[PDB]
């Protein structure tokens, strides 16, 4: 089980080269998205019954 | 409301549940048995065996599971044979919840032989492991085990060669078929934890046409008999 | 006085109502006893129901009135109620039994043959046994001595009828079902019957609990039957062929009466409120 | 050989750059937000019509239509505003545990123990559902299947690989290769593109679907990860697993954000999908409930009780509008 060694570490060696942003960025741009399309989410506000599709016609 | 779109799609809806109860119905008048066991077990013999003369009541090859259909003394079964499904049992164990019994299939004759994989690992200790692996599950804990013991002949001829103490060491008794064949059937079945919910039926697979198959209806009947017999409070 | 007697029949009413509609309730919103025998046991309920709503309120007025206060047609009406809606319950419990015996008896029926439509074709048969005892005598088989009395509800004397009525409403069912639970029991041994000593003394353990428990549950169940239905019953066929030396006192007929009565009450208890099932979907519900 | 040494040094200059990028917790960049608060959903429909656990379910794009599979070996296509049954695929095989819906709207496949994921063509001339293609090649049971497109599919099966197939040839284009466990759950990238996939090795795998390796490897969870979906945004994906944890990776944070776990739950999670803007994450239990979840602080926000047996599948609509739950009582359940 040799020839799978050198594949795994390529694999690893791949990984370890790919660039990465910091978590406050990361978190700030989740909250960023969630904000921005919070008006547009059905299940978080709850929708009148006159457009509700499962409600009323 | 009122629109024909609308009536056509509820008169569509109906007609399709109309289909679906029925194929319900006929899918419920059959006997659903699950076969396991080990590599080289003999579950191609019993399979085998149980396809003779009655079968069947651009697709491609499953190789996953293969289902076997046949029809004794106006019973219809349907036996899942998972051999072909090299991953974790724990995934898909509990699809095969709700079958009427399960067929463990155990040669004897690898009681001597021992697995590829290393060699301190003996065939029947890994059977042996299976069967209580798939004995106490959370979803088998009320399905009854049909327990075929298979290659009798060449286990005897092995015992006559090779003594059982390589396999069982703290076996102790004379080295003939009876006593040996005995002593394994109570090792496979003192594995079942579940004694007052699910009963283990052995048979000694042979070779005649109909007696396996015998085996197996006679076992169903009465798992069923006994499933009635505890719903009515009798059991 | 008469207000002990008043609440303890509305209790009694009042529980055999909510017991049979609990019953008929959880059949209908639960999705796991949508089978033939908790159709049987369903179709048994809504007989003990209308037992209850129909009958039952009748007799307790009369009872608590001592007099009919309701005229001769409703007492007639009253009359045809009680056998038709009793019959059907005792002929619910044979078709219950007979059900039973056919799915412990013939696995291959259980499996192919068993569908809904027999559950379905029992309770007519049920129903119609009760309509072929409870019509007939509106229609003939009348002495005047029935209306004689404006003041009383009392069924026909007549030996013919009272000979038919009492042995297709209670005998024929009785000896039906004890032939079936009879077979049952032979049937639960044979399959009950069917260190290596430890092994074999829990085997044997199993094996005698399993014996206590069926004759524990055919018990109850011919047990209840028996001192619900039988002791009015001998009395419903010995009075009618004795005209004198047997004079029936008001208490014990009104309490073999209401033992008749109580077996509507005590059935959804003896047939649903034991199994595990229903006691599963009740707590579900709650 | 000695290549393990290097190996476990690659390892842990990898976590000490993850830990490196982590300089505050998603929790203290979100405190200020104030909480989405107790959230009311009841059930609005309830499609009936199967006769064993249901495995998968998956909606439209139209967000109207949605197919389901269950072990009686049905395929049906619903209509959740009517609850119309439009469709009914008989099955070859009734061991399905897992559905897809085209994107298009024009094929619906569906794959289980059988290694075969087989492809229906819903939209015909005779108006008869037929089955269009069966891909074989998998060596273990297919555990999920998305449409990459009308034309492409990507697969998941228990023989620790992904593949994409060819619907038009039938052959694998690509297989991905890298996880050591079965794989059991698939969610693709919005700009379809990407796809993440958990497996029972514990860990999730980022896949390039036209390059065909192994991007990048989350290993947060402590048992087998049973579910996968990404962020609507695309850059980050919840995982489900058996140790009752719902874990936040984040794509180009290459680690996890958030840990979505309760004391009173002990039970895994089957399925997990985002709502329409990603604040709320559904998640289905093995104790016939859905938590639904504040993404961004780890509170329960509701639970959709409801089901009996175990929710075992679950997803929202494109539109947002309504969350479908089937489970193994037989029922769908649409809760909006
Ligand atoms: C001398 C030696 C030995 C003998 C001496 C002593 C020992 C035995 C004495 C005789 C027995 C009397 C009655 C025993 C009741 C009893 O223990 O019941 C058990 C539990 O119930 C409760 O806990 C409570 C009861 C149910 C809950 C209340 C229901 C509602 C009542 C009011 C209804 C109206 C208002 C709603 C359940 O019953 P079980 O465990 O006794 O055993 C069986 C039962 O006998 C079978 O009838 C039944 O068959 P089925 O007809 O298909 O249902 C079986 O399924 C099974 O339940
Ligand atoms: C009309 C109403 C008022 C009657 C109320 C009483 C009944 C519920 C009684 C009458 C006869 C009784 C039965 C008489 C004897 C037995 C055997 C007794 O012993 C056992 O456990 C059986 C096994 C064994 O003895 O080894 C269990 C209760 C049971 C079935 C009894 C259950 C309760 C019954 C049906
Ligand atoms: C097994 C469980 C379900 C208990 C069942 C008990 C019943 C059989 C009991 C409960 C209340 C009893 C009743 C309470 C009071 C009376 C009034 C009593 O009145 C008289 O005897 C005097 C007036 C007359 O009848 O002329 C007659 C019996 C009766 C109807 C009783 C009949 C038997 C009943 C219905
Ligand atoms: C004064 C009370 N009355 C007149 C209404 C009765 O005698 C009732 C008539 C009955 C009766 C007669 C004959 C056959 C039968 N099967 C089932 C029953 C039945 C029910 C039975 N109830 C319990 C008492």
């Amino acid at each position: 089980s040799i020839a799978q060694a050198r594949k795994l570490v390529e694999q690893l060696k791949m990984e370890a080269n790919i660039d990465r942003i910091k978590v406050s960025k990361a978190a700030a741009d989740l909250m960023a998205y969630c904000e921005a399309h919070a008006k547009e989410d059905p299940l978080l506000t709850p929708v009148p019954a006159s457009e509700n599709p499962f409600r009323e016609k | 409301t009122l629109s024909a779109e609308d009536k056509a799609a509820v008169e569509r809806s109906k007609m399709i549940d109309r289909n679906l109860r029925e194929d319900g119905e006929k899918a419920a008048r059959e006997v659903k048995l699950l076969l396991l066991g080990a590599g080289e077990s003999g579950k191609s013999t019993i399979v085998k065996q149980m396809k003779i003369i009655h079968e069947a009541g651009t697709r491609v090859k499953t190789t996953g599971i293969v289902e076997t259909h046949f029809t004794f003394k106006d019973l219809h079964f349907k036996m899942f044979d998972v051999g072909g499904q090299r991953s974790e049992r724990k995934k898909w164990i509990h699809c095969f919840e709700g079958v009427t019994a399960i067929i463990f299939c155990v040669a004897l004759s690898d009681y001597d032989l021992v697995l590829a994989e290393d060699e301190e690992m003996n065939r029947m200790h890994e059977s042996m492991k299976l069967f209580d692996s798939i004995c106490n599950n959370k979803w088998f804990t009320d399905t009854s085990i049909i327990l075929f013991l298979n290659k009798k002949d060449l286990f005897e001829e092995k015992i006559k060669k090779s003594p059982l103490t390589i396999c069982y060491p703290e076996y102790a008794g004379s080295n003939t078929y009876e006593e040996a064949a005995a002593y394994i059937q109570c090792q496979f079945e003192d594995l079942n934890k579940r004694k007052d919910t699910k009963e283990i039926y052995t048979h000694f697979t042979c070779a005649t046409d109909t007696k396996n198959v015998q085996f197996v209806f006679d076992a169903v009947t009465d798992v069923i008999i006994k499933n009635n017999l505890k719903d009515c409070g009798l059991f | 006085y008469q207000v002990i007697t008043s609440l303890l029949l509305g209790t009694l009413i009042f529980c055999a109502v909510l017991g049979n509609a609990c019953v008929v309730a959880a059949i209908a919103l639960e999705r796991s006893l949508q089978n033939v025998a908790n159709y049987l046991i369903g179709s048994l309920a809504v007989t003990d129901l209308m037992v209850s709503v129909l009958v039952l309120p009748m007799a307790a007025l009369y009872q608590v009135l001592n007099k009919w206060t309701l005229g001769q047609v409703t007492c007639d009406l009253f009359i045809a109620l009680d056998v038709l809606c009793c019959t059907s319950s005792i002929w619910h419990l044979c078709a219950i039994a007979l059900d039973r015996y056919w799915a412990i008896t013939d696995p291959i029926d259980y499996v192919n043959k068993r569908t809904p439509r027999r559950a379905a074709a029992l309770i007519s048969l049920t129903w119609l046994i009760g309509f072929l005892i409870s019509i007939p005598p509106m229609l003939g088989w009348r002495t005047p001595e029935d209306r004689s009395d404006p003041d009383a509800c009392t069924i026909s004397k007549d030996h013919g009828y009272t000979i038919y009525s009492t042995f297709g409403a209670f005998y024929i069912p009785l000896l039906l079902m004890l032939v079936l639970y009879g077979r049952i029991f032979r049937a639960a041994r044979f399959r009950i019957r069917k260190k290596n000593e430890r092994n074999a003394e829990a085997k044997r353990k199993m094996a005698l609990a399993r014996e206590r428990k069926t004759v524990k549950t055919l018990g109850i169940i011919m047990g209840t039957f028996i001192l619900c239905w039988l002791p009015f019953f001998i009395v419903a066929l010995v009075l009618p062929f004795c005209e004198s030396s047997c004079h029936m006192p008001t208490l014990l007929g009104a309490i073999i009466n209401w033992l008749g009565y109580s077996n509507s009450l005590l059935n959804p208890v003896i047939y649903a409120y034991f199994n595990k099932d229903f006691q599963n979907a009740f707590k579900k519900i709650i | 050989d000695q290549l393990r040494q290097e190996a476990e040094q690659l390892k842990n200059q990898i976590r000490d750059a993850r830990k490196a990028c982590a300089d505050a917790t998603l929790s203290q960049i979100t405190n200020n937000i104030d909480p989405v608060g107790r959230i009311q959903m009841r059930t609005r429909r309830t499609l009936r019509g199967h006769l064993a656990k249901i495995y998968a379910m998956h909606w439209g794009t139209d967000s109207r239509l949605l197919v389901s599979a269950s072990q009686d070996g049905k395929l049906i296509i619903w209509d959740s505003y009517t609850t119309n049954k439009v469709h009914a695929i008989p099955l070859r095989s009734s061991w399905v545990m897992t559905c897809a819906y085209a994107p298009s709207g024009n094929y619906v496949a569906c794959g289980g123990l059988d290694n075969i994921c087989s492809i229906y063509n819903l939209k015909t001339r005779e108006g008869n559902v037929r089955v269009s293609r069966e891909l074989a090649g998998h060596t273990g049971y297919l555990s999920c299947c998305r449409f990459l497109d009308d034309n492409q599919i990507v697969t998941s099966s228990g023989d620790t690989t992904c593949a994409l197939w060819d619907i038009e040839t039938g052959q694998q284009t690509t297989t991905f290769t890298g996880h050591t466990g079965d794989v059991m759950s698939l969610s693709l990238a919005p700009d379809t593109r990407l796809f993440v996939s958990g497996a029972c090795d514990a860990s999730a795998k980022l896949w390039d679907v036209r390059e065909g390796m192994c991007r990048q490897t989350f290993t947060g969870h402590e048992s087998d990860i049973n579910a996968i979906c990404f962020f609507p945004n695309g850059n980050a994906f919840a995982t489900g697993s058996d140790d009752a944890t719902c874990r936040l990776f984040d794509l180009r944070a290459d680690q996890e954000l958030m840990t979505y776990s309760h004391d009173n739950i002990i039970c895994g999670i089957t399925s997990v999908s985002f709502s329409k803007s990603g604040r709320l994450l559904l998640a289905g239990y093995d104790d016939f409930n859905c938590n639904v979840w504040d993404a961004l602080k780890a509170d329960r926000a509701g639970v959709l009780a409801g089901h009996d047996n175990r929710v075992s599948c679950l997803g929202v609509t494109d539109d947002g509008m309504a969350v479908a739950t089937g489970s193994w009582d037989s029922f769908l359940k649409i809760w909006n």
